[PDB]
């Protein structure tokens, strides 16, 4: 029984977040402070920083107890 | 009176571990009892340890992932409660009596990223991977557990403490004191396993933080500035001797293609060109034949 | 039977600490060779003292006598007004007492810390936590994996030496000795690395001629930053004339040029020495 | 997370109703066990709400003064903590002061803000931070069981930043979404004050915020939230959202802080209560 890759799945409640590699070219990291070297080099980038920030504005948006 | 302790499995530095039954599912658990320590720590209240490991795995809930099921105290004493695991990765490891085959190695390996690319999905980074970490149950299971120093990661500003795992599975860029990080240390983490399921010795063995980067540059080769772009900033870099390194090829001598792709992408230097949990879910090792063998199929200690 | 427990003082690697009464005692229970020994070997007023050793089947229980609080926090109180000079010189000579009777029997601390070190309310100091401890050439723990603090480890060790001399010992004691002046501590490294390049950055790089034999060290590495040694006076202001001498004996590079707790002991530093 | 955390699961609740019958219960009960042990020395629950809400804006001072400066997160944490545990508890029986200081101290062990505890007990206005530290050691753990070990307390901080990241990449009609901060945060303040932590999401809040500082400001945005958010497209969604935004301002113009001499009556009656028993 050979392993194939499914995504996994969970509902946030929310509006989709666009995905991680995308934020520079949609124009989202222009409005974030950009990575020193520093953090560069052990693997700290902006697209980190404002992905969770977007995951957290849109999550349960629109959820009702 | 709830739990009915009836068996030591074990005393580190910091806890103490039991079995015990529930007395009302009957069930058989592990009891993690957290020390005090030291009389100064015993005044500051219940240890941040436990406190970590209860917030953490409060918010989290997948198959690979260990499981709180209770936890109580009296003062500053605390007992955090557990499912049972059997037993974990490197008692396996260094059974010399059962033998690792291929589809082992991947069933292993399978359950390992599926339950650090969840956990990664929260944004939260283990910090502390390495084969006795790896838990396995009677059903073949492997479950993540000590989140002792687990942290979330993401938000800037976050440096905090220092703590790393053990430094035969630590990542450069942690031996070199980066203080803001990502999903690679657990990802190198997760190399240096793999590497210790192959050769059933610990990969990289060094005795200190220096003999550690050493070992690495001496089987890996020195990176240079196109390998790890801002590798000389890092607080604590200090250059080395250019060494040529072995290929993977003479390392892993019955590795395959697929695998040994696997291996050069878990261990490249740049943190961020490091494969991360779905995109080594995704490599074509995983979805080669033979497949992962089931989990009641696997060895058994 | 005879020992009423009072109440639980802490739970270190082994055992529980429980303060209890008979005279207030501390016990501790492990569970059920080379350290009760070595213990009972080292009698010193500067030692923590084994009183009793009570044996049970699946238990061990030790007796010492109890002490109030640890350097650390002492220091951790202090840390505005300061502790008193002439408290300072009687702590630290009654620690070079206690380790020059170590030395003596060739026993190696190897863990010293301030929280490590007893004191009491008549103002008396008392080495203990001889867990790490080197008797002659074995250590009384042959496994364990244990974390150690990292602010008083000697160079040598952190440059990968194998061969543990007393002088480490003489190293942590004058990193304390430093702390208790200033309320900080000498090295608060990070890591290995770190603390080792806050010592060079400190008392600047080690090369040949300060150092014989630093070049062959298992982790030296000839691309290490070549600091400078800023004078004793900055990194250690309150300090007098023969307390900066003291304190730059104490923290030699070399191992054999390191002072000793016995001539340490005789220094003019602890001319006018009393205890208050 | 917060779509799968123990905040949503257990700790959002559908109406005022349930919150105002949780808080009865927890007075009923603490009557009853008093009566049992063997009458206007009790507290009705509103005054058990003034006591609180006093309190709660004593802990805001109190986290606000408190140095090392103490991260916004943290104060939010502190807070919820208080609102949870006297959800299902009496003041009369856990003195409010005592569990706001053990509410401060276990948010910043766990926000990871390290501070010795010795510094913490003298941010305190001697002997008596001494035994104020020692009442903070005995309840850490009856809170942290109140809590139910639920220890992870989402914030509308984070969804804030993340909206307003959004507003500046895909809405190009608003200028300048940094003129909407200042009358934001003070309204988050403001439902801070109010109960809305415990019936809406943290994003519900924290754009509530920004939806009623852009009025305020007199711009409309109407325009986001159907285009941006593709909410043109289901608008019974549009709907429920716009309705649960209607009833946090509601919920903040409400609201009616304490009064001073009728917290100067209750503060004897609730120590008269702790002194007697
Ligand atoms: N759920 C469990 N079931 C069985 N054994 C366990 C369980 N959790 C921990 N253990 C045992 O306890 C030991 C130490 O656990 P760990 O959390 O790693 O302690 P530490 O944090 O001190 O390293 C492990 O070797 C493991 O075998
Ligand atoms: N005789 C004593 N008097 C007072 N306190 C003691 C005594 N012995 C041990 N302690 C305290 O008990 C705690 C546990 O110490 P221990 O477990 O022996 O040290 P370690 O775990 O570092 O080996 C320590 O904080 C120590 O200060
Ligand atoms: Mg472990
Ligand atoms: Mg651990
Ligand atoms: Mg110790
Ligand atoms: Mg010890």
């Amino acid at each position: 029984a050979l392993y194939e890759y499914q995504p996994l799945q969970i509902e946030t409640y929310g509006p989709h977040v666009p995905e991680l590699e995308m934020l520079g070219r949609l124009g989202y990291l222009n409005h974030v402070r950009a990575a020193s070297p520093q953090d560069l080099a052990g693997g700290y980038t902006s697209s980190l920083a404002c992905h969770r920030a977007l995951q957290d504005a849109f999550s349960g948006l629109f959820w009702q107890p | 009176k709830r739990y009915e302790k009836l068996d030591f499995l074990g005393e580190g530095q910091f806890a103490t571990v039991y079995k015990a039954r529930d007395k009302n599912t009957n069930q058989i658990v592990a009891i993690k009892k957290i020390k005090l320590g030291h009389r100064s720590e015993a005044k500051d209240g219940i240890n941040r340890t436990a406190l970590r490991e209860i917030k953490l795995l409060q918010e989290l809930s997948h198959p690979n992932i260990i499981g709180l099921l209770d936890a109580f105290g009296h003062k500053s004493n605390i007992s955090l409660v557990f499912d049972f695991m059997e037993t974990d990765l490197e008692v396996i490891i260094k059974d010399n009596s059962l033998v690792l085959t291929p589809s082992h190695i991947k069933a292993y390996m399978l359950m390992t990223l599926q339950g650090l690319e969840y956990l990664h999905q929260h944004w939260i980074l283990h910090r502390d991977l390495k084969p006795n970490n790896l838990l396995l149950d009677e059903n073949g299971v492997l479950k993540l557990a000590d989140f002792g120093l687990a942290k979330s990661f993401g938000s800037p500003n976050r440096a905090y403490t220092h703590q790393v795992v053990t430094r035969w599975y630590r990542a450069p860029e942690l031996l070199f004191g980066a203080r803001m990080y990502g999903v690679g240390v657990d990802m190198w983490a997760v190399g240096c396993i793999l590497a210790e399921l192959l050769l059933r010795v610990p990969f990289l063995p060094g005795d200190s933080d220096l003999d550690q980067l050493t070992r690495i540059f001496e089987t890996l080769g020195t990176p240079t500035e196109e390998q790890w772009p801002d590798m000389c900033s890092l607080p604590d870099y200090v250059t080395f001797k250019s060494f040529p390194g072995i290929p993977l090829h003479h390392i892993f001598s019955a590795a395959g293609d697929d695998l040994l792709d696997l291996i050069q992408g878990l261990f490249l230097f740049n943190p961020c060109a490091r494969i991360t949990a779905t995109q080594a879910l995704k490599m074509k090792y995983f979805s080669n034949r033979p497949g992962p063998t089931p989990g009641c199929q696997l060895p058994r200690p | 039977e005879n020992f009423q427990k009072v109440e639980k003082i802490g739970e270190g690697t082994y055992g529980v600490v429980y303060k209890a009464r008979n005279e207030v005692v501390a016990l501790k229970k492990i569970r059920l060779i080379r350290e009760i020994s070595l213990l009972k070997e080292l009698n010193h007023p500067n030692i923590v003292k084994l009183l009793d050793v009570i044996h049970t089947e699946n238990k061990l229980y030790l007796v010492f006598e109890f002490l109030h609080q640890d350097l650390k926090k002492f220091m951790d109180a202090s840390a505005l007004t300061g502790i008193p000079l002439p408290l300072i010189k009687s702590y630290l000579f009654q620690l070079l007492q206690g380790l020059a009777f170590c030395h003596s029997h060739r026993v190696l601390h190897r863990d010293l810390k301030p929280q490590n070190l007893l004191i009491n309310t008549e103002g008396a100091i008392k080495l203990a936590d001889f867990g790490l401890a080197r008797a002659f050439g074995v250590p009384v723990r042959t496994y364990t994996h244990e974390v150690v603090t990292l602010w008083y480890r000697a160079p040598e060790i952190l440059l990968g030496c194998k061969y543990y001399s007393t002088a480490v010992d003489i190293w942590s004691l004058g990193c304390i000795f430093a702390e208790m002046v200033t309320r900080r501590a000498l090295f608060p490294g990070d890591s290995e690395i770190d603390q080792l390049f806050r010592i060079f950055r400190t008392l600047g790089t080690p090369d040949e001629v300060v150092w014989p034999g630093v070049t062959s060290m298992p982790d030296y590495k000839p691309s290490f930053p070549k600091w400078a040694r800023q004078d004793f006076s900055k990194v250690v202001p309150p300090l007098d004339e023969d307390g900066r001498s003291l304190l730059s004996q104490m923290l030699h590079y070399d191992p054999n040029k390191r002072i000793s707790a016995k001539a340490a002991l005789a220094h003019p530093f602890f001319q006018d020495v009393t205890k208050p | 997370m917060y779509h799968n955390s123990s905040q949503k699961r257990h700790w959002t609740f559908s109406s005022e109703e349930q919150l105002a019958r949780l808080r009865a219960d927890a007075n009923r009960k603490f009557r009853c066990k008093a009566v049992a042990n063997g009458d206007p020395v009790f507290l009705e629950p509103h005054e058990e709400m003034t006591l609180c809400k006093y309190y709660e804006k004593r802990l805001l001072e109190f986290c606000s003064v408190f140095k090392p400066a103490m991260p916004r997160s943290v104060v939010g944490t502190a807070c919820m903590y208080f609102k949870r545990f006297y959800l299902n508890n009496s003041v009369m029986e856990y003195h409010p002061r005592i569990i706001m200081l053990t509410c401060a101290f276990l948010a910043c062990k766990v926000d990871e803000f390290n501070v010795s505890s010795p510094q913490f007990v003298g941010n305190l206005r001697p002997l008596g931070q001494e035994k104020a530290l020692e009442q903070i050691l005995e309840y850490e753990l009856l809170l942290i069981q109140q809590l139910n070990f639920h220890l992870i307390v989402h914030n509308p901080y984070r969804p804030f930043e993340g909206f307003l990241i959004d507003l500046k990449t895909r809405y190009p009609i608003l200028e300048n979404p940094e003129i909407l901060r200042k009358t934001a945060d003070d309204f988050l303040n403001r439902i801070a004050l109010t109960d809305a932590y415990l019936l809406y999401t943290p994003s519900q809040i924290a754009l509530t915020a920004i939806l009623s500082s852009a009025s305020r400001a007199g711009i409309t945005m109407e325009s986001y939230l159907s285009e941006s958010l593709m909410l043109k497209e289901n608008r019974t969604c549009l709907s429920q959202l716009l309705d649960i935004m209607k009833s946090m301002r509601n919920l903040v113009k409400k609201y009616e802080p304490p009064r001073s001499e009728e917290v100067a009556v209750l503060k004897q009656k609730l120590e008269r209560c702790h002194s007697a028993e």
